[PDB]
């Protein structure tokens, strides 16, 4: 039986930790340049502020959706080499993912649950913590009233 | 109103199910011992794996467990906690229902009854997610109580979006009347 | 031999395509509880959000081909965020036990229509669903006028 | 061991590659049909899926692209959703099965030009093609001044 | 040892290089297409000026960039030709590179830090060079006051 | 106007189309035989339709045989591929759009006998769909389609084309009303 | 004005450059025969490098249906040759543009020119490579100058379309 | 006012654990020599950016030199041995937190701010590509120790201070809009 946590295994630890570097780093650039220079704003120039840098950083990551999109110079640049970046590491991981599956069979094979079950306590977990934070608001504002 | 009875009966639903399902026992029919030996076809459950078509017909025993991180696995499968706990929530949920028809000034009461029904729901998927991960170490087909706690999480979730549409309307009521 | 009409499901076993399901009805129904349980914030839906875009966002989410509105506060984010993480895993999961699949099988001492033959009467059947539904509402709506 | 202009399209079969055309054609008409058949919807357009929109949106679902117009109602959503599902399985045997024609050689290298080849004669030919349909337009529109 | 840009191996030389080409060509061609009719210009017709255009043809091959989409036959053209380009390229990346983990270049292993070791050097470049841009503009216009 | 006229025109050619389709012979140009048992066989050259099968080469130039679809989730497909219910229901659908379009040339006030037409088109298209996958996935389990196959493939885009403009008729029709009230 | 005189030496700098290439020897160093060792190839002679002789600058025996299509186009080298043709007319109309000033419809054909010499040039690189792959090789100076002179003529193909704007634009601000 | 003071602190944190870092010894937790016959022992070690100490057998304590010199590898190499990029970082917070001092002695120049938050947040990227030139060069079990850490860390703890200084920036010249 694998471990829980075993959809982590296509890439090492060090890369993990990285990513995780790199992107906090790339949403505190994107963030700067983005609003640093008192020559644009107005109401700010753009929607780029430190809240929504992570989250366009965190979607451009997952191959998600759009909520905005940078329309500056430097800017751009930060979109443009964390997109080739995350097109790079995304396709490693299924590229190796489907290498360590194939080894593995050559050593139906259908993946069961096992495999993938982290994945699934997480997103139960972000579910449950995205609950509590919610409540939490709620809640002080509630007394607040 | 009629939006309330449809919680009732669906929160009545959610949990009748749900309690069925812990306490029968054919939520994986497989073929193992019941009591070397012999592999006749059985319906195994949570607390009981009792043989179904062999000699010793209706014979049941106590699902055999403990055969760090594994340890963890093992008490969290054994002890059901999180099925258990789903029957445990969708309670509290029903009593929630059943607070607002007489404290009906509060309305955070329903706010309630809705995270719970929701968490409840939450809950019922780890507890299918450790049972079938659990069920690793051929003829291995789910029965009707199993099927019987995944119906409830539909059902229980379906609670859930209906209590909190029921908390806005009850708000925005009040929104009106400022 | 005679592959299954829906033998485009093998990638994954039964439980995973399961708790799939159960997992998408989950984090619609949080996202919307998280959304537009908070009685401070309506001044007039204040996102668009409700039960039924909330069904659409995570279906977009999932397939990945999606991309109209995004959360936008702190708890819908996390709901958004963990979902984007699921997909991610589940969708490479898939695709890299698919090439394990069509390349073990190779190796044994070009995809055929009837090997993805029931992703086609999928789409057709439900595209007459589509054709059911809106006639039906067309009928009832031409009846009360 | 020998490379072909378009070979690229070996993965997917003839036959699955032409009825890819088929679902195409399929789902923008129903896609249309739906979205703008009832009389009980316009007060003007009530969305944006015509016969031209609904070709784009389809095309752009496919190739896994942005969102411009999305499926407000319910019958679109269903066409919209089935589509997703088609795009995801057929774009995901793709790749997997690339992967193994690739592997397991049948009678590694880095793929050269010759392999990709003929998609660049596609793409120099579109741009040839819309510059014409520009222009024939332009000059149409000289005429009438 | 893995070279540190070995994350390019998957595509031979040609072929980055030729991608690199042909973007510059639809990038060009879509600016075109799309602001040369003087017959359109009510205020330009649409945004996609020689800025835009590059940026558009960058995210649409990255596989992200929900920003703008085409609104004219003309302009359509051209996005569709690249994205299907876009597509089966990047399908061959990400299918000839589990080609190569599946099959030593002399079980499996773990991708390190140091396989894609290249590409937290180009994205810490490029935000280097992001600020960097930002930074003269803001200095030219703070000496232009 | 000038639309309908384009309607009617492209309605008679897919019907007309699909109905040479689903009664020619020349779907697939396969390998097999054309005879039966007899007190070694003949590997020739044969184009086969859905119905029967002519030998286009071979000593037996001409002779037609009755195909033998019959040789849980296999059976359903051998009897919808045996029955070609889904190529004769679009010339069954197709033939009830050209009643509904003529319909509405004699009676002008009824505007949903319009709307009606275009389903019949867009439906008559979707179930020959179907028709090609069952067709293509039941005969899987060398060959060259053949021109037969093509009209069927090539009424579908001719009914898909008429299935819009009827749907912009309809919706032209009740623009004129919002129009003048 | 000031973006007139980059569209004129931006024009000649991608002629000149494409030219050069076509006509030169260094597009590919490869290791083959000259009448084996290093032999710098080109688009119409393959000359010997080094050895018994250094200098022996052979023709190309591009024929020793689509490997005649390919080998047709590679040989005849109809898309290299194209793009030359086109940039020179694209100079042409730039300096008809002047003589003609009221026709404003002559700077858009320029731009045209350049942008469809640009896209012949790169079905000639691809061309080119595809067929010459039918052995370490790399490319030459000659070969990059064929790459340049395209960048170079996309370049002056937006600049004129700007040009051909900024006309319409006085026009629709004076009327 | 309060906002200040967090960066005061973060900053210095950040400061001070990357010096700790770099300093110490114990980055690598591996298993090797630690003494410059014919004959070896590998034993458990720390390893660090300069000196490989003994943690376990008879040599526990003896510090030996790391000879990271035994043209794509021979640059891995050079950058790894004289730790540029690690030390870098340190000179740069020490320089973005000089310029926070500099504010309240000069109070009238909001380019003093933002030169903190443009120094942090590339002190920051100097700090990833120690890391990564750290563990590509290095490449029998590993586990990285709390000195390696307490880098990492100093990262995170250097962003934050660099989107908070930034902030202090854009709202210095807001306040002058309101002035105007
Ligand atoms: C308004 C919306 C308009 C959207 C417009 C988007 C157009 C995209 C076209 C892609 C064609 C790619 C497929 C090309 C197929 C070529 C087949 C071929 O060459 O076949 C060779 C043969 O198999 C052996 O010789
Ligand atoms: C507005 C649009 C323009 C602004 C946005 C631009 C973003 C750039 C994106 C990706 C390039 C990143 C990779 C570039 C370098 C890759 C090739 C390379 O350096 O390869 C070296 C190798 O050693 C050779 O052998
Ligand atoms: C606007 C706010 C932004 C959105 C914020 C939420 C986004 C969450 C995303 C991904 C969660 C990933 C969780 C990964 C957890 C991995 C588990 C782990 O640490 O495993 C260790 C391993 O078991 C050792 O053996
Ligand atoms: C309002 C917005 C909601 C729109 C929602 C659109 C849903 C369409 C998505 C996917 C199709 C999935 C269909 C799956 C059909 C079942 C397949 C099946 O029966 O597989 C055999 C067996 O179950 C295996 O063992
Ligand atoms: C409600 O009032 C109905 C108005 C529109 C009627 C359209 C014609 C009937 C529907 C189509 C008939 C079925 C075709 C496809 C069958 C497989
Ligand atoms: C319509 O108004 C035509 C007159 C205006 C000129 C527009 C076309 C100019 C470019 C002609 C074609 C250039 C060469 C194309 C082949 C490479």
């Amino acid at each position: 039986k694998p471990g829980v946590f075993s959809f982590l295994d296509p890439l090492a630890y060090e890369i993990w930790m990285c990513i995780v570097f790199a992107y906090i780093g790339v949403s505190v650039v994107l963030f700067l340049v983005s609003r640093f220079s008192p020559y644009e704003w107005h109401q700010p120039p753009n929607e780029f502020g430190i809240f929504n840098s992570l989250w366009f950083s965190l979607g451009a990551f997952m191959q998600q959706g759009c909520d905005i999109s940078p329309r500056s110079l430097s800017g751009r640049i930060v979109g443009g080499v964390w997109w080739f970046f995350t097109l790079i590491i995304i396709s490693s991981y299924t590229a190796n993912l489907a290498a360590f599956l194939t080894v593995e069979r050559m050593v139906t094979s259908a993946l069961s649950l096992s495999n993938v079950a982290g994945v699934f306590y997480i997103l139960v977990g972000g579910l449950g913590l995205a609950m509590l934070v919610a409540l939490i608001e709620f809640c002080y504002k509630s007394r607040a009233e | 109103g009629v939006q309330m009875l449809l919680t009732i009966v669906g929160a009545f639903a959610a949990f009748s199910l749900m309690t069925i399902a812990v306490g029968t026992d054919y939520w994986l029919y497989s073929r193992g011992v019941c009591k070397k030996n012999e592999e006749v076809m059985t319906h195994s459950g949570l607390w009981r794996t009792c043989c179904l078509e062999g000699n010793f017909k209706g014979l049941c025993k106590q699902i055999d467990h403990f055969p760090t991180a594994e340890y963890f696995l093992r008490a969290v499968r054994a002890s059901s906690i999180f099925p258990i706990l789903s029957v445990i929530l969708l309670f509290m949920g029903g009593l929630c229902i059943a607070a607002s028809e007489f404290y009906k000034t509060r309305h955070n009461i329903i706010l309630s009854a809705g995270i719970f029904f929701v968490s409840a729901g939450l809950s019922n998927i780890i507890g299918i997610i450790v049972y079938i991960s659990a069920n690793a170490g051929n003829s291995y087909s789910y029965g009707w109580s199993f099927y019987f706690g995944a119906l409830s999480f539909i059902i229980a979730e379906m609670v859930g979006v209906l209590a909190v549409h029921m908390f806005i309307d009850r708000h925005k009521q009040l929104r009106a009347t400022a």
